[PDB]
Order: C-alpha cells, then structure tokens, then sequence
C-alpha cells in the first residue's frame, strides 16, 4: 500500500512538473513572439475596462 | 479576463506582519494576495485583521522574509475559506486547503468560508447517539456523545494524543468521519500520526489538518477553525462514505492551549492591548467560537452531527489557569489524564474522580447505560 | 443621523458622525448590511470630533471602512408585552425561535433603565413562597431577592427552575424570565426549550409561561454583556 | 470671497515661483551653508519656511512644493497619480494616446510609466487604489493554475 | 500637497492677520487711498489684495475676505462655535447683525442661533470657552438677594 | 545600499536605505566600523521609508550615528562541507580557530532555510545505546530522533552530556555537529576540545569528525541568538 500510494505522488509529482515545463516554454514563446511583433498592439487592450 | 482589484503598498512588515496602507473597501477577513514578484513564482496569503483608519494591519498566513517594503497587494473579494468535501478524506491539507502529503490537488467544488456563525440556537438537538471511543473508561464513565464537545486536558506527556488517536480509529464502520487538526505540532509527531492512521486504515475517513510549529503563527491561528469548517459542511451536506451519506463528524484539535499561543503572538504583534497572561482580552471568545460550532442538528436542518475533542496540556497539573480554565467552561465535559495515574500502571491515566460528562447517561447506548 | 465607519478591530467599532448629530453613549448604530439584515452595534465611548467607539454585538467579518451607520437615537429597543411570551429572544429582541417576528404594534422599551429608587425599597425583608421544603426551610428567598445555585449538571437543576415557574404561576400569577448568559448552546438550548415545552402543568406548558432571551458563549462579548438588560428589561 | 479668492491664488502663484526658482538656491546646503544661499527671491514667510527646510538640507522636492503651491489654489485633488507598467517601454506617440485615454477620471492624470520587462506584452494601470492588470503574465498564471 | 502645509498655512494666516489688522484703517479707501493707508511691507500678494479690493470699493468685504484667506491653505474647520441664544426669534437681518458684531471674535466663525424662550431679552453669547449672559441673569440674581 | 544608522537602541540597529533598495526581512547589512574589520548585522523588521532594524551580532557600543551600512543583499553565508569538518567556527561561519580562513571554493549555504516538507519526515526510530542507566532504561535516548534534558543550575547537565559525547563519539558511524549556544567557554568548550582532541577513532580524532558553532555566553544576544542555526546550517 505504501509503495502504490509512492507511486501515486510520484505521479502527481511529475504531472505538477509538466505543467511547469510547459507553463515555462509558453512563457519563453509569448516572449519572443511579444519581441517579434510587438507589445503596441496590446495597448489596445487599455479601454477594455479603464 | 481582466478586472479591477484594489490594491494596496506595504510600508511596513515585520514578524509576520503587515501594515497594507491603502487598500480601502477591504472587507474585515478577506485575503490579500500579495503577488508573485521577482524572487518569488507564488502567492503569500494574509488576512486582513486590523482596518485601522489608513492602515490594514494584515497577518500572513505563510513566511513572510519574501514581502518587502512598497509590494503591492490585491484585495482578493473573498473572505478567508477552506475548500470542503469529499476529496480532502485521507489527505493532510495546511489550513488554507493546500494539501501537503504531495499525493495530488485536492478535488473540491465548494469553499465554505471559515469563522462562520454558530448553527443556531433552536436548530440543535439532544445528544442521543453516542460516539464509542473503545476506551473502557471513557465509554463507561465518561461518554462521549454525538454532538458533544469533550475537553481532554492532561500533563505534557500522559496519553491525550493516545485517547485522540484510539477515538479516530474505532470509528471504523460507525458511520463518522474524523478531523484532526494538528495545531503546533511538530512536523514530525504529525507524520507519527498519520502513520498510525494509515497503518490501522483510519485514514479513508480521516482529515488531518496541520500547522505545524515552524508555519507562521497566523497558519496555527486560523488552523482549528479550518478543519471545524470541515466538519460543518460534512453535518450539513455530508459525504460519501462506505457508500453511505455519511453526516457525523469527529474532530479533535491537536492542542488548543498553542492555538491560544498563536492567537496571543498574532494579537501581541498587532500590537493589541495584553490581558491576563499576556492573552488578548478575547481569547474565551476565541475559544467559545470555535467550540460551539460543534452541534448535533435537528432533523429539520439535517441532523448531522459534529462532534468536538479539545486537547489541552497543563503546566503542573495547574487546570486553575487561564485557557484551561476558558475551554472547560466552554465545552460539555472534561477528560483528566495524570502523570501519577499514567506512571502507576493506570495505562488510559483517565482521572474518574473529577473526570465529567454534562450529557451523561443519554450519551450511552442503553446496554451500557444498564 | 448618518455617520461612516472609521476603524474596525474586532468586534469593536469606530464610526465617525456629524458634528451635531453624535450619538448618545448607549444608542444603536445598526449598521445596514448587504442582503437586507442589519448589524446593531451599541456605543460605549463618545470620543473625539464625532466619533463613538461601539460594541459590534456581531460578527463583523463583511464591513468596509466606509459603510453607513444609522443612529437610532434610543438605546437597543427591545419587544415587551404579553407578547412577548413563550418565545425565545436575542440580545437585539429578535425573536431566534421559529415562530414569526414580533408585530409593529408591540412596545418596544430600552434596554438601560435606572433601577428602583430608595424610597420604592420595601423597608422588611419577605420570604418568598416556593413550595419546596428544602428550599422553604433551610434557604427561604427573598421577595426581590437573589439566590445562587452551584452546582453541575445531572442534579436536577433544570427540573428545579421548572417547578419554580410553575409554583409561581399557580399560586401567583408568576410569569418567569429566564437569561441564559453565556451558555452552552447544547445545555441552554434544545434542553431546556423542550424539556420546558415538555414539562406541563394545568394543561399549559412551563416554556407558555416563560420567556426566554439566550445570550450564548458563540456571540460577541456585548451579547453576552446585555442580554441580562434585556431579560431585565422584560 | 472673490477677493480672497483672487488674493489665494495670487499668493499660491507668487509661492510656487518662489518655490521653483529658489528650490536649488538652498537645495542640499545645511543651515550654516544654504543662508548664504537663501536669496531675496521670497516672502519672509517664505523664506523663513525655506530656511526651516534647507536647515536639514532636505531642500531637494521644494519644486514638489512649488507643485503643491498652486493645486492648494484649487484644494488639490487633482494628483489622481496612476501607474502605467508594459513590457516594451512606451513609445511617446502610444504613451500620449494611453496619457489622454485614461481621461474617465481626471484626464492626464499623474502617470510614471514603467517597464518591468519581467511582464509580457501587457497593461498594468494603477489608479488611485485600483489596479487593472491585463498583462500577459497574468494571464499566464491564470492558466497556470491547472498545477 | 502635503508639502504645501507649513509654508502656504503660515503665508495665507499672515495675509489674513494682515487684512484683518488693516481692516479698521483702511475702511472706504480706494487704490491710491488704500495704499496710502494699508502698509506696503506686508506680502506682495497682501498687499495687492488690500489695494484691488478698495480700488473697486469692495474693501468693507476686505475683512471677510481675511475670514476666507486662512482657510484657503487650512482644513478651515477651528471656527469658533459662536452660539447666540435669544428668546425671541431673530430674522435675518438680525443674525447678520449678530454674525458682524461677532466677528470681533476671530473671524465670521461658525455660529449657531437657539431660542430658550424662558430667556427674556438679551442674548447668550457663548464665544469658545466663554460665555456672556445678559437675558435672565438680572431677575435671578434679584431673587438670590431677596431669598 | 549604502544607508545610515539613524538609531543604535542596545544591540537593534536602525538604518535607513534609499527608497528602492531596502535590504529584505533576512539578510545581512555590514558597518565597516574601519581598521579593517567590519560588524555584521542581520535585519530583522521594516519599519517604512527605507528604515530597517536589524540585530548587531557583535559589540555594538563604539559606533555612532549616520555610520554609513552596506548592504550585502544575501543572508548570514556559512560554509558547508567537508571544509568545515574539524573547525571551530563563529555564528557569522568564520572559524575562530589558529587554521586559516575557509577557501573561496567553499559553498556558502544562508542560514535561515526552510525546514524540511511534510514528506521528507522519517519517523523510523530505534534505541541507542549510551551507557547510562537511568537513560537508557526510563527515557531511552534514539537514534534519529529529538532528545533533551531539562536541568536547573546546579544539577549536571554539562556532565551528563560530556558523558554522553565520549560514550557514543568514538563510535559515530558517521560526522558530528557540537553548537555551543550560551554557555561556559570554561568547560562548555575547550575542554570538550581536550576531550575531543584526545579521543583516537583509528588514528583519527572525535575532533577531526565534528564541526562545533560556539557563540557562548561572552556573546552579544545576537550570536547566541543564530549561532544554533549556523550549527544547523552546517
Ligand atoms: N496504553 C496507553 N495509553 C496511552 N498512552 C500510552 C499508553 N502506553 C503508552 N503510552 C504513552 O503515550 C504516548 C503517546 O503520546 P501521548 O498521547 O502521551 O502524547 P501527548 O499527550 O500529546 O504529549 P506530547 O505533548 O508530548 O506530544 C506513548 O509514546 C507512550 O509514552
Ligand atoms: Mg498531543
């Protein structure tokens, strides 16, 4: 019981670091999608609620 | 989806606390969020006590070395709460809900807000059923019924964690689901525990809340009252349990005498006036709060149960001084453990003389009763 | 007769008011919550410019620095009459039993009266008639007097107040109040309403004639603090 | 009444250009240093508040005081100060536009735009107490969560 | 804004003590009147309000004027509660009359009027801290010589 | 970086920094205090505009006001490894013994750290044997495991653990760590140095197999006040 209930938090411990990994790429592909094209176009975005 | 939050700027955070400056329309619990910033990938959560005029003195529930001078901090609207039900049985969660076994997220669709009301006045009921401890003693001399909170209050080391546990695991098939919320305790005593639990399988019913010494003073604070939370959504909603609609709750705080310590660090670094043993004035207040949300319903509002277990330890057996004093007077009996008892072979070291139960016989089956 | 909140530590309750329209030092403020109830705090200290420290007699876990506060000029009002009989009150007044809510056209009296004055004294000392012989032998009463039991639970103590309601509302017309300050909700409540309503005598039940105001250890300390005024009051 | 009113915003005037010509003339120099320093260029109230602040030498935001000589004219108010963060710094063109939208409270209110380029691609608008955060990093946090 | 405190309330007070102070000479002046009779060594901004005022004749309001000049660089809240208690009920023209000879005291200060009909005649006149009774004084303290 | 001493209360030092570069709530500020010897605070509070309050950890009664204070921008550093093995170290990481200073190489671990996670507890225990017998019969001392005695002045504790060390230091089985927090450099240490020294592991000493943190009672309250956790640092 105690090695299954390992193995579940081993589970859970690298879905948590998937999503990390993955949360961590889209940052650094946003970034450079944000250097290529530009932040101007979010401004925009200012008179949404403000 | 964008929304506008007030926000406020810390001028100044100490010991665990926070003075929050401007941050106006702040409802009187709610919890800043205090956002991740460089240095730091998470959120630290506090809770707004004090609303002075331009100032929100505001503990933090987590280490608080990350906050800085001039943070900002967003007002989350919602007031300090807890997730609540089936998912959280068997697993160890910190009294925010943030499960700490590292066996996954914990799977909730409500969040009942703690520091709630007490059930009511009419809609309890008498204690009938009783809650079988397995202890001769207890279950003979002083029972414990649903719905009725048993204070047991002893010397540092004669057997109160001992009685707590063997409460939690006899309610094997007895349609109960335990709370224990560790409050002070040291990391590795709760880990004791919950391996007693796991090894007896006690722990498909169990709920074990810790806040531990090493956490902030505002966890151990805040840590009882999440954890009764708890209980009162299983008495009121209750859980699939053994695939039965599972209404009774057992919950036993771990110590209530270092939740009254962290109650006066939190008070005492709020700079609030002391009262007697350095306690804030309204400790029995905290205490009578938190004790008597524990009640045994109506069948018209349920009839769910929640059952509470108090563990107070006591400086040379001196039950004369203050928080012993308050808890006894709020709950509806008393368990005296002695070190004599204990030391002379008396192994449950259950004092019977001056050991009391208010509910009595209606608190027995009828067999025992006899 | 508006004034906004300034600080809220507690249950304690800071609010600023106009500068001609301060409130007295045992008036109401009431303040209005959201979802149509009110919180009724109750001043303690004039202070300031304006301001009043109160008692916050709730739980005030939902307020803002800004909220409105509505004197009510009068201290905290409660229902008294033949009306309010046989039912189960909070500090405020407000009925907590399942019944309706007390009717506009009931009088409504201030919790804070100045006790009787020397001359209305009676000048002899007058036993009070229970009807229990140890009660009416070995510790008579007094007519206006004050007894004190000490003891625990499982004696009979319930059963006692009982007997004493329903010994003084047959011999005398004995209407009988009782302020459970700072009980159990357990003990207080649910056994003692149905051991009351249970217990019966010439076909009326005890708990028929008795009110009952019910102050418990949940509430804030100014609950706790005046629900005597209010069984006093009654 | 119009008098007095004509009479304070004169005297706020005459304060403010005090203010910002002799800030720097007793600016940083101690009590001893900034007397010499201290010119006719103010009242002798003026001057005496001059030489109570240079006496420190803390005489470096006097033209902060100059700004708070004339929004005393009309009870202040006005500072409405707002905080602009995105990624990219500003360009003055988009700077202006996002200047002269933010008009719903006050128009050009008191903006210190800042880049924080930790941020992607977003808007962190402080107004008064009110944070409006559209940044991309926060909604990354916002998926995030799915950890 | 916060700044502006020290420096605009002692020069705005000044400008109002300076008013007040040349209020009884220069009464009915005009420009040139008003600045051979108002001193030409208080501030410059004092100066040209004692002036501009007289010179469009305006100067009798000068003095009020001096009222509204503190409280342009002050909360303007310390106004004396100057209560004036009468028995007969006073029209307009009376409580101005009362409000112009109070001004004596400070300035035009807040004053509040109450009737206490038992009064006969006269008027309390309760000014801070002190306190001036001329409407029943006189028959009570005939009935303490008689008793 | 680069602030000012405003206040020096006993052993609390207020400094002000400039308004963005206000040193954290755990690390470490240095006085240069000339002569080529600087004094290493540790702050403790912010207290608002850039004033912080930190804890001297040294004599503290020579310096004035408007001393300037540098901040170093990480916590106390203390060296970890087998560097540290067989030295005698302050609470500040810098040994105190006649060997030279630790090498640049060495990893410097801050000494404030996060206790170990619910998870990492390992609460297997078993009975270590120490050769007394009132120990090892009614309170026996683990392995693995917290262990303490509570002693008053006269009793003898520092006898008792002298005791303890030479039974079970020879055989370690692995390194040992000695923190000398508040007390005695008489016999608290440098005769537990003649002890260990004198006691021979296979031609290696207990000595060479311990790492001792002293800051006695000598100390300002500052070391005593760390120099456990440099030792648990290390
Ligand atoms: N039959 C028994 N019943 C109760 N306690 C027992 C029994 N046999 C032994 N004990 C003792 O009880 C201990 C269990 O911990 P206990 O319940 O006394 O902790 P506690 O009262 O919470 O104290 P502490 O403050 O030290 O954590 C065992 O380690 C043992 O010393
Ligand atoms: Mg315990």
């Amino acid at each position: 019981a105690q090695a299954e209930q390992e193995r579940i938090r081993m589970l859970s411990e690298a879905k948590s670091q998937i999503a990390d990994l993955v949360t961590l790429t889209a940052s650094r592909v946003l970034g450079a999608e944000l250097q290529a094209r530009g932040h101007d176009a979010l401004i925009a975005e200012s008179l949404a609620a403000l | 989806q964008p929304r506008q939050v007030n926000v406020g700027t810390v001028i100044a955070v100490g010991d665990g606390v926070a003075r929050l400056s401007g941050l106006d329309q702040v409802v009187a619990s709610e919890i800043v969020e205090f956002p991740p910033k460089a240095g730091r990938n998470e959120s630290i959560y506090g809770i707004a006590l004090n609303l002075e005029q331009d100032s929100v003195a505001a503990i933090i529930l987590g280490d608080d070395e990350t906050i800085e001078e001039g943070d900002m901090v967003t007002s989350t609207g919602r007031v300090i709460s807890v997730p609540v039900g089936q998912g959280l049985l068997g697993r160890v969660v910190n009294p925010l809900g943030q499960p700490i076994d590292g066996k996954g997220p914990i799977v909730y669709e409500k969040t009942r807000p703690i520091e709630r009301i007490a059930p009511g006045v009419i809609t309890r009921k008498s204690v009938d059923t009783p809650v079988q401890t397995g202890i001769i003693a207890i279950d003979a001399l002083i029972p414990i019924g649903r719905g009725q909170r048993e204070l047991i209050i002893g010397d540092r080391q004669t057997g109160k964690t001992a009685v707590a546990i063997d409460t939690i695991l006899n309610q094997k098939g007895q349609g109960m689901v335990c709370i224990y919320v560790a409050i002070g305790q040291r990391r590795a005593q709760v880990a004791q525990v919950v391996g007693t639990l796991e090894r007896f399988g006690a722990m498909e019913y169990t709920i074990v809340v810790s806040a531990t010494a090493s956490e902030s003073a505002a966890l151990q604070y805040i840590a009882p009252y999440a954890g009764c939370a708890m209980g009162e959504e299983i008495m009121e909603n209750g859980v699939m349990l053994n695939g039965q609609l599972v209404k009774d709750a057992l919950i036993v705080y771990d110590d209530l005498s270092k939740h009254a310590v962290a109650y006066r660090q939190v008070s005492l670094l709020l700079r609030r006036p002391p009262g007697r043993e350095a306690y804030p004035g309204d400790v029995f207040y905290l205490h009578s709060r938190l004790l008597e949300r524990a009640a045994r319903l109506n069948e018209e509002y349920g009839g769910g149960s929640l059952t509470a277990l108090p563990v107070i330890e006591t400086q040379a057996n001196d039950v004369s001084a203050y928080i012993p004093t308050n808890v006894i007077s709020i709950t509806d009996g008393q368990i005296y453990l002695e070190s004599d008892l204990f030391n002379a072979g008396q192994r449950p070291a259950l004092n019977v003389g001056i050991s009391v139960s208010r509910v009595g016989g209606a608190a027995q089956t009828r067999a025992m009763r006899a | 007769a508006k004034g906004v909140i300034q600080e809220i530590i507690g249950v304690v309750i800071r609010a600023k008011f106009p500068e001609d329209e301060v409130p007295e030092i045992y008036n109401a403020i009431e303040i209005p919550l959201g979802n149509g109830d009110r919180l009724v705090c109750e001043v303690q200290q004039q202070l300031g410019n304006g301001v009043v420290k109160a008692v916050a007699m709730g739980s005030t876990d939902g307020l803002r620095r800004g909220l409105e506060v509505i004197d009510t000029g009068r201290p905290i009002a409660v229902p008294v009459g033949p009306a309010t009989l046989g039912r189960v009150f909070n500090v405020l007044g407000d009925p907590i039993d399942g019944m309706g809510p007390i009717g506009p056209e009931v009088e409504r009296r201030p919790i804070h009266r100045d006790p009787p004055s020397f001359e209305e004294q009676n000048t002899q000392a007058q036993i009070f008639e229970t009807g229990i012989k140890v009660i009416d032998l070995i510790a008579p009463f007094t007519r206006g007097g004050k007894t004190a039991i000490f003891g625990g639970a499982g004696v009979g103590k319930t059963v006692v107040i009982q007997e004493l309601i329903a010994n003084i509302a047959k011999e005398q017309s004995g209407f009988s109040v009782f302020a459970g300050v700072g009980e159990r909700s357990r003990e207080g409540n649910d056994l003692i309403h149905e051991m009351k309503e249970a217990r019966i005598d010439e076909n009326t039940t005890v708990f028929d004639k008795t009110v009952m105001v019910f102050g418990q250890m949940n509430e804030p300390p100014g609950a706790r603090l005046r629900v005597g005024l209010t069984a006093l009051t009654m | 009444r119009a008098l007095a009113a004509p009479l304070v915003e004169a005297l706020l005037t005459t304060a403010a250009e005090q203010i910002r010509a002799a800030a720097p003339r007793i600016a940083g120099l101690s009590a001893s240093e900034a007397a010499a320093v201290l010119p006719a260029d103010l009242l002798p109230q003026v001057r005496n508040f001059l030489l109570t602040m240079a006496k420190e030498g803390l005489t470096g935001e006097l033209n902060a005081v100059a700004a708070a000589l004339p929004g005393y004219l009309e009870t202040g108010s006005r500072a409405v100060d707002a905080s602009v963060t995105s990624a990219i710094e500003l360009s003055a063109e988009q700077k202006e536009r996002i200047t002269r939208e933010l008009q719903q409270r006050y128009g050009d209110v008191h903006v210190t735009y800042h880049v924080d380029p930790t941020l992607i691609g977003g808007l962190i608008i402080r107004v008064g107490d009110q944070v409006l955060d559209n940044s991309l990093r926060a909604r990354l946090s916002a998926i995030q969560r799915v950890l």
